[PDB]
């Protein structure tokens, strides 16, 4: 099992790594400006109960 | 009498009211300091591309 | 006179009943007579019932 053309252990790390780093992304964004939903990524229901609160 | 009045509504339209002012003028310096200290953390992303050997 | 003013009183109780709401919902109209549920556990039969009578 010693080979020179595939490493798929590098390729399990590399999508961890690219998990951590979109989730310390989004928790920036979230800091920087205040608000839980940003965009529709978040709670689909959340978003349209807040716009006729704050009619 | 009717001077008085007339000031009564003129200053409800174009006055500030302190109480709204003051909390806001506060309310944006904590987002000032959040958003620079934010921006500052979010600016060295990519030097984690330094770590895997240039 | 004094009638006068008991009659614009009783107007607003009227209107204070059909106004008060939550986003669009109006709460005090009957609509929470029969008290509705929130489900504030992780599996069924964990509900709290609120019951708001018309006023």
């Amino acid at each position: 099992a010693i080979t020179v053309n595939t490493n798929v252990t590098s390729m399990k790390a590399q999508k961890n790594l690219n998990t951590s780093n979109s989730g310390l992304s989004t928790s920036m964004e979230r800091l920087s400006s205040g608000l839980r939903i940003n965009s529709a990524k978040d709670d689909a229901a959340g978003l349209a109960i807040s716009n006729r609160l704050n009619s | 009498n009717t001077q008085a009045n007339v000031a009564d509504a003129k200053s409800r339209i174009v006055d500030v009211d302190f109480a709204k002012e003051t909390s806001a003028m506060t309310k944006y310096q904590v987002l000032q300091q959040t958003g620079s200290a934010m921006l500052a953390q979010a600016n060295q992303l990519p030097q984690v591309a330094l770590s895997l050997l240039g | 006179s004094i009638k006068a003013e008991m009659d614009q009183l009783a107007t607003e109780i009227d209107s204070i009943g059909n106004s008060t709401a939550f986003g669009n919902t109006k709460l005090l109209t009957g609509t929470f007579s029969a008290g509705k549920v929130f489900q504030v556990g992780h599996q069924e039969g964990e509900d709290i019932k609120v019951t708001v009578k018309a006023s």
